[PDB]
């Protein structure tokens, strides 16, 4: 009842390791995933795809939760940790079929881990000029959208960038808090925006259409018969009993709009449905009423404003209310809109607006967006950029072997299996693409030996060949290199570290 | 029903006589072309032969199916016919059967696939012999010394191909005789390849005519002679017995004694009978007696002992001479004068490092030469030697039949084109039959890209995407004749690489391969007893 | 299972989609009847119809249905052609699955194919606006007729073809199929079928009210209940069990009184006419004829939905409620005997975007028939006007396309020869199909179709009429272009979402 032992730990990775492998690049392939309230969904982003596979072996768990410390402190690079971290668990069962120990190959790994980081700072090529233009920004956020959205980039870098310059004279303030997405379905991504402030897709119910009132108050219960909080033993015997409840019904719930007249509110935000009648007493005393159906969406509003949502049929509290300065409408893509505007704040709220005609489309945009303003979130943080498309992963690959070669002792063997390691992300972008992953990694050291820097793959099916990486314009980030590779080494180390799994009782 | 055996007819009987078919295909798919694998030929003793040559397999293959023993037949008639082509039938046909069992659950009845591969295959000759090349350029332009340096390239011999490439094409032109009305052809014997120590490589000479590998023994006799008679005589002018088996019988001592002084006497009556002739070049294959050779240095006569037997065979159909077995003319001893010997110009003896050659010029009719192979070692020697002969067959095919074809996947990439758009101007239900005969050609630039480890969906589709374009205008940019280089994996021109194949191995392929695959799809009912 | 045996099991869910509409290919298409849990047997041979009541399980073959659920919803049908060129995509790509090459590289030639496919058709697609100097209602008037031919009314079908050519004219330009309505009473000739302008309905009310009712009006208040006015109604009643015999008059007359001020809450709204779906009894029928009001109740709801549309006003069920700001308003009502039943219709509404066109015939199978071609023959005159620059359908454009794709292949090299050379053959799905619901011999058809286009041929089709080759360009039989577009990028944007998928993620539930 007992084979290897220690093999079974690293087969539960290289299981995890399949799922992102052919998912990876501009030319991946996409994962026809099931919800668990049972919904068809079709996606290709790495994050999506652990949330919703159950994995239970607990080896393979330690990479996922490499991979929530990995969206931290940088949004990009998901996918990155379980292909290099994967490509490490497989390139160290070569190393124990020989004899060598296992704590052997940890000193060795940590070893070469600190060696690369000390060569990723010298393939520093561009930086960012901090002029705030659309131009500076969208260069470099159209190979960040790629590998999400490949064909629909050049509307994604344009939206984005008008969102984060917007914010970028606020300075130590930007994050992907600021920037919120509000899905509207439409024709396609040609007939989406950008606005400024809190925007929501349901437009207002009352008719008006502007006001400049600041109190906002939120009820989450919906109009209807209004429920006395004791008894309240209401009985109807005639026709005529029952016409003075339907007219006493009116009479009290316009003393209950009255309410929010007294304490000066015009903007009164419902969770629930609107009753006919009661819609024409807030159009009666200049109250906006706007319609929220979304949990999410009323969440968002009371952090923001301090707005709370109330259980109670609209009670006059004038402490639990918001506080905005302009709420109107816009007509934007044929469909009306509310802005929670910002006119005497400066204003920092930026809502980029998605329109599309499937749902499971606009939620793949939505994933490219989130992590195109993640791309920026961190370069608020010192500004490095690094060469894409395995440009990097070759240069660092070439490095650490020549590293590991003048470096006598036991501990050679670790350092030269960290390197080929880095080789599998460029053999992960060849395979994707249809391409003999032999023949590109013997064309990028042939390139990288005359000392050719910046040279990755070029993204064609027809063209085995590779490119510039510099004229391409491709970059990616140097800190989603950096805490990439400190955190799946970490992880890596960590599962080898691990011999035998034993259940326990609590 | 009772009878004899088991009965099956209908489309399950067709299902079963194609995969057995393609099965014997896949026998012969890998070993195709030069760069072919080697396959096992597993013996039912337990021993084993490594044989990448198809002609070979499917000789030793023995299937128990008559599916598969219809493709042993056309074997036998491919050798018969031409000598050459074998396996390049068995992979169009059993490709033809593979489309066509595609159409039989297509609802097209066979009998429209029979009649559409036969108009398929005879447009098939005439798109060819409309894009031929007549047997020339052997001289001034190359499309030769090129093609031979392709062969050569992978020995040791291909650091220098253009020193060596001219030592076989002028070779090639040299043995060229008509001989029957104006056929020229090229015989089976070819040059003699001798090897010396001529401490390089680079030190190899043309020589225009035969060099034996003899030495004359004595110096006192003269290497230089002017005449032309060569005598050639198999007989020894050594001491002659009866029979390796049967001996004569000696009983008194002194009868064995005269017998002795016989022997020395009936050889001072044979030289006068050789001299008289004045034959200088005396050739023996069992030896020349040793007061015999004292006749010979006074003389002046060139003799030679120790010959071999098939050297002596070149050498009398050189000068024209007749090979003497005996010299007894069955009642005395004569030497048959002015019937054994031969005419010629100049015989000198070159000083060539460890084997002093004889070399002969200007004989009766020869058309033979000899390449020199001088280099430093044996094993530079030997290699080189093969390399030579496997140029001189290359070249040789070639420039036998009477015109040739531009091959290696040039022809069925360019017919893949023309009888698509022949088959959209007939219709009448023979369209599918002659789309897909242009489809099933296409299996042998497929199986070669698969030999060459490259991209078959990239390179095949090179072939078409080139000969195309001399269909559609006839414009000089369009790339005309491009062949395929297994070597780089790149497509290039068949014209300029020198890549050739003769007519009658393609007119003969496409011959046979629909002629075979008509007699399985003709079956339609299995009857065994 | 992730790589090659993942998309073959896609593969193979994509056949059983497309064979449950494969031969419901074409008008004279097979039916298929469809029987849901309850026990309802559903005959349709409509492509959108069955694919809405399949409701399939697997995964990879719900792409597909939603494909055919956006198409229903711009285009209005065609779900059968989306369906079927999407299949045909992935056969003749599966050969190539298998031989190893990567399915980003189908992708990267379904993206180049489809744009050559839409070139080809924008620069061979004709505007047909007035050719040959002809009046557009004789174009109309012809390509109405091939719909309607090889059908049971093919003896009088120029009279028919005349019915269509008027009905969509009285439309405005917002023309739709739901606004036209088809009757089918039996009785009659077969010539006899007649048109009306606006909403009709049989109008089975039986009861009493006759020698009164003016069937003329010029500017009448429509009324719209749903209240039922009978005697013995269900709704309107009073028992009151007591022993007092002088109360025993007032029980009677109190029950009376109810129905009285609720049909004097009738005439004081001032209605000229009242419908109602409920029926209504005799004794409402005799007070509306002592006040002189016109009443016809017993008309369907289906027939009012049509009507409040038109009229303006909108459905009331309780009586209270009758104000003018629900009475509908028209210009001409009147009253026609045809085919011997009742039928009270309007006509010049302010909203006369409605109208319904009754058949007539002596059985119910002359007539299932004719309204199964006269919803097709609507839409061809519909999409006549509406797009101008039409091609030649019946599998015309089909045939043209796979000559375009197969030369162009043969100039382009790399992995994109074999797979767009594929590609070609993928689109003759169209012809094919079109000769087997039919009943001809695709064999024959395809072979001559293929021959006759290589000459010069770019209009010729396949007739399903006879067993011949005809130019559909020649002979009124059109698709729009901008459809064919629409149809082809939809084809082969299903196709990239199946082969694109390479592993399926179930979550533990
Ligand atoms: N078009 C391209 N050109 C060059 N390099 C590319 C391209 N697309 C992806 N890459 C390479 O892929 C790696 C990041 O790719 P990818 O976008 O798949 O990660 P990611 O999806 O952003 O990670 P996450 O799952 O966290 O979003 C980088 O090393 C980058 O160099
Ligand atoms: N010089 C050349 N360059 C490129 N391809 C060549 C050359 N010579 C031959 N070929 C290819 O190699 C194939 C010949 O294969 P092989 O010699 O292994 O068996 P074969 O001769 O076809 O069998 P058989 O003797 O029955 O005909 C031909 O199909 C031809 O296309
Ligand atoms: N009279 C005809 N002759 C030949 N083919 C026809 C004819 N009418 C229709 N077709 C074929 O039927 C197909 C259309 O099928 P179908 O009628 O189900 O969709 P549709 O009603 O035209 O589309 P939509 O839903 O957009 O109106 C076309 O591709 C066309 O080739």
């Amino acid at each position: 009842g007992l084979e290897e032992a220690v093999y079974r730990n690293i087969q539960a990775c290289k299981e995890l390791a399949q799922t992102t492998r052919t998912a990876y690049g501009p030319n991946g392939m996409n994962k026809m995933v099931i919800n668990h309230l049972e919904k068809l969904f079709v996606t290709n982003d790495a994050a999506t795809i652990l949330r919703e596979l159950e994995v239970q072996h607990p080896a393979a768990k330690m990479i996922v939760m490499a991979s929530h410390m990995q969206e931290q402190e940088v949004g990009d690079g998901t996918n990155f940790v379980l292909v290099f971290a994967g490509a490490l668990l497989e390139l160290a069962e070569e190393l124990l079929r020989i004899g060598l120990s296992v704590s052997e190959v940890i000193e060795g790994y940590e070893i070469a881990c600190r060696k690369a980081h000390e060569i990723l700072p010298n393939l520093v090529c561009c930086s960012a000029k901090n002029l705030r233009d659309i131009d500076e920004v969208s260069s470099l956020l159209r190979t960040s959208i790629m590998s999400k959205q490949y064909g629909n980039e050049v509307f994604l870098a344009k939206l984005i960038a008008q969102a984060c310059v917007s914010i970028f004279p606020d300075s130590g303030h930007f994050n992907v808090d600021n920037i919120r997405v509000c899905k509207i379905l439409g024709s396609g991504i040609s007939s989406s925006s950008v606005l400024h402030g809190m925007v929501f897709k349901k437009e207002t119910e009352g008719d008006v259409t502007s006001v400049k009132d600041a109190k906002i108050a939120v009820y989450s219960c919906p109009f209807d018969g209004m429920i006395t909080e004791t008894k309240g033993t209401v009985l109807i015997k005639t026709a005529e009993e029952l016409m003075n409840f339907s007219k006493g019904e009116e009479n009290l719930m316009d003393a209950q709009v009255k309410a929010i007249a007294d304490t000066g509110a015009n903007v009164v935000v419902t969770g629930g449905k609107v009753a006919d009648m009661a819609l024409h007493y807030a159009n009666k005393y200049n109250i906006m009423l706007v319609r929220l159906n979304s949990k999410w969406d009323l969440r968002r509003l009371c952090k923001t404003v301090g707005a709370t949502a109330l259980p109670r049929l609209t009670p006059p509290v004038l402490e639990e209310m918001g506080h905005c300065d302009s709420v109107y409408l816009s007509e934007v893509g044929d469909t009306q809109v509310v802005v929670f505007k910002h006119e005497k704040e400066d204003g920092a709220i930026s809502t980029i607006v998605l329109r599309g005609s499937t749902d499971n489309l606009m939620d793949d945009i939505e994933r490219a967006v989130d992590d195109g303003v993640n791309t920026f979130k961190v370069l608020t943080r010192d500004k490095r950029l690094v060469p894409g498309g395995g440009a990097t992963e070759i240069e660092l690959a070439k490095q650490i072997t020549s590293y590991g070669e003048t470096c006598p002792g036991l501990e050679q063997y670790a350092i030269k299996k960290f390197a080929e390691a880095f080789e599998a992300i460029p053999r992960a972008l060849a395979e994707n693409s249809g391409v003999k992953a032999n023949e590109v990694i013997s064309k990028l050291y042939a390139v990288h030996q005359e000392g050719n820097k910046n040279v990755g793959l070029d993204i064609e099916a027809e063209v085995p060949a590779v490119k510039d990486m510099l004229e391409a314009g491709i970059l990616d980030t140097y800190l989603g290199k950096y805490w990439a590779i400190k955190l799946a080494t970490n992880a890596a180390v960590t599962v080898l570290r691990v011999d035998q799994i034993i259940m326990a009782k609590p | 029903l009772s009878v004899f055996g088991d009965r099956s007819t209908g489309e399950t009987i067709r299902s079963q006589n194609v995969m057995a078919a393609a099965s014997i295909a896949n026998i012969v798919k890998s070993s195709l072309g030069p760069v072919g694998l080697d396959k096992m030929l597993v013996d039912d003793i337990g021993d084993v032969t490594i044989t990448n040559d198809g002609a070979t397999i499917l000789k030793l293959l023995e299937v128990e199916h008559p599916a598969a023993k219809v493709l042993c037949e056309l074997a036998d008639l491919q050798d018969k016919e031409v000598g050459d082509g074998t396996t390049s039938v068995v992979i169009i046909a059993a490709e033809l059967l593979k489309n066509a069992d595609e159409l039989v659950k297509q609802k097209i009845h066979p009998t429209s696939v029979i009649s559409g591969y036969r108009l398929a295959c005879k447009e098939a000759v005439r798109y060819i012999n409309e894009n031929l090349i007549v047997n020339t350029d052997e001289l001034g332009r190359d499309c030769l010394i090129n093609a031979a340096k392709t062969s050569m390239s992978s020995k040791i011999i291909g650091i220098n191909g253009d020193f060596f490439a001219n030592m076989v094409v002028d070779a090639v032109l040299a043995i060229k005789y008509t001989d029957i009305r104006g056929q020229p052809r090229y015989p089976v014997n070819s040059v003699n390849i001798l090897k010396a120590h001529g401490r390089s490589q680079m030190e190899s000479m043309l020589i225009s005519g035969y060099a034996l590998n003899c030495v004359v023994g004595s110096q006192g006799m003269p290497k230089r002679i002017v005449n032309a008679k060569i005598a050639c005589l198999d007989f020894s002018l050594q001491k002659t017995k009866m029979k390796l088996g049967v001996q004569v019988v000696i009983t008194d001592p002194e009868k064995l004694d005269q017998i002795r002084q016989r022997e020395s006497d009936i050889t001072k009556e044979r030289i006068q009978k050789i001299l008289a002739t004045g034959a200088n070049v005396i050739l023996t294959t069992g030896g020349i007696d040793d007061m015999c050779l004292k006749y010979f240095v006074e003389a002046g006569a060139m003799a030679v002992r120790r010959v071999l037997k098939r050297d002596l065979k070149r050498i009398a159909k050189a000068s024209g001479a007749t090979i003497l077995s005996t010299l007894a003319n069955l009642e005395g001893e004569e030497t048959f004068e002015a019937a054994m010997l031969g005419q010629a110009e100049e015989v000198v003896q070159e000083r060539i490092c460890d084997d002093e050659l004889i070399l002969i010029k200007n004989t009766k009719a020869r058309t033979s030469a000899s390449i020199i192979l001088r280099g430093a070692n044996d094993f530079m020697c030997d290699e080189m030697e093969r390399s030579l002969h496997d140029a001189l067959c290359v070249v040789k095919r070639v420039l036998e039949s009477k015109s040739v074809v531009p091959g290696g996947g040039a022809v069925e990439a360019a017919l893949s084109i023309y009888l698509e758009n022949y088959a959209t101007s007939m219709g009448s239900r023979e369209q599918l039959a002659i789309a897909e005969f242009a489809r099933s050609l296409l299996v042998i630039p497929n199986t070669l890209a698969v030999n060459a480890a490259q991209d078959s969906t990239d390179l095949v589709a090179k072939l078409r995407a080139f000969h195309n374009e001399a269909q559609v205008n006839p414009e000089r940019k369009n790339l005309k004749w491009i062949g395929l280089d297994l070597s780089n994996g790149k497509p290039r021109d068949n014209k300029q690489a020198g890549v050739f194949e003769p007519t009658i191995v393609k007119v003969k392929s496409l011959k046979f391969a629909t002629e075979a695959a008509i007699t399985i799809l003709r079956i339609d009912d299995l009857i065994k007893l | 299972s992730q790589g090659i045996p993942q998309l073959v099991s896609n593969i193979s869910a994509c056949q059983v989609i497309a064979e449950a509409v494969r031969t419901t290919l074409g008008p004279r298409g097979m039916d298929k009847l469809i029987v849901d849990g309850r026990g309802k047997a559903t005959i349709s041979n409509d492509g959108a119809t069955i694919l809405k009541l399949l409701d399939v399980v697997h995964p990879a073959a719900k792409t597909l249905v939603d494909i055919a659920k956006s198409q229903d919803a711009e285009v209005g049908d065609g779900t059968t052609s989306v369906t079927l060129l999407a299949a045909e995509f992935l056969k003749q790509v599966k050969p190539y699955v298998e031989e190893g090459l990567h399915p980003q590289i189908i992708i990267r030639a379904f993206r180049t194919a489809t744009q050559l496919a839409v070139n080809k058709i924008k620069e061979i697609a004709v505007t047909v606006k007035k050719a040959d100097k002809v009046e557009q209602r004789k174009l109309l008037e012809k390509c109405a007729m091939t719909a309607l031919s090889s059908k049971l009314i093919s003896q009088q079908k120029a009279f028919f073809a005349k019915m269509v050519v008027d009905a969509v004219m009285m439309l405005d330009d917002l023309l739709q199929l739901k606004m036209i309505g088809i009757k089918k009473v039996q009785g009659g000739a077969l010539e006899d079928s007649q048109l009306v302008a606006g909403v009709a309905f049989k109008k089975t009310f039986s009861y009493a009210g006759f020698e009164m009712q003016p069937k003329k009006y010029h500017n009448p208040k429509i009324a719209l209940l749903n209240v039922e006015l009978e005697l013995k109604a269900e709704k309107d009643n009073a028992e009151i069990r007591v022993h007092t015999v002088e109360d025993y008059q007032a029980i009677v007359d109190a029950e009376w009184n109810i129905l009285y001020d609720k049909l004097e809450k009738i005439h004081h709204s001032g209605a000229k006419v009242v419908s109602s779906k409920l029926p209504i009894g005799d004794v409402a029928t005799q007070y509306f004829a002592d006040r002189d009001m016109f009443c016809a109740g017993r008309v369907p709801e289906e027939d009012l939905k049509r009507t409040m549309m038109a009229c303006g006003g909108s459905i009331q069920t309780s009586v209270n409620a009758l104000s003018a700001d629900v009475l509908g308003r028209c210009q001409v009502f009147e009253e026609t005997q045809i085919g011997g039943e009742r039928y009270n219709f309007f006509t010049g509404c302010p909203k006369a975007k409605t109208c319904t066109f009754i058949l007539r015939g002596g059985a119910e199978q002359f007539m299932e028939e004719t309204e199964r071609s006269l919803h097709d023959a609507i839409m061809i005159v519909r999409r006549a006007i509406k797009n101008d620059s039409v091609v030649a359908g019946g599998g015309a454009i089909e045939m043209e396309l796979s000559k375009y794709l197969r030369d162009y292949s043969r100039t382009i090299p790399g992995k994109q020869q074999l797979l767009i050379g594929a590609y070609a053959k993928a689109l003759e799905i169209i012809p094919r199909q079109l000769c087997d619901n039919a009943g001809f011999d695709a064999t024959n058809i395809l072979n001559k179709l293929r021959a006759r286009h290589a000459q010069g041929g770019t209009w010729y089709g396949v007739d399903i009429n006879n067993e011949d080759i005809a130019d559909n360009f020649e002979a009124f039989v059109w698709e729009p272009a901008m459809v064919r577009i629409n149809a082809l990028t939809a084809a082969s944007e299903a196709a990239c979402l199946i082969v694109s998928v390479d592993e399926t993620i179930k979550n533990p539930r």
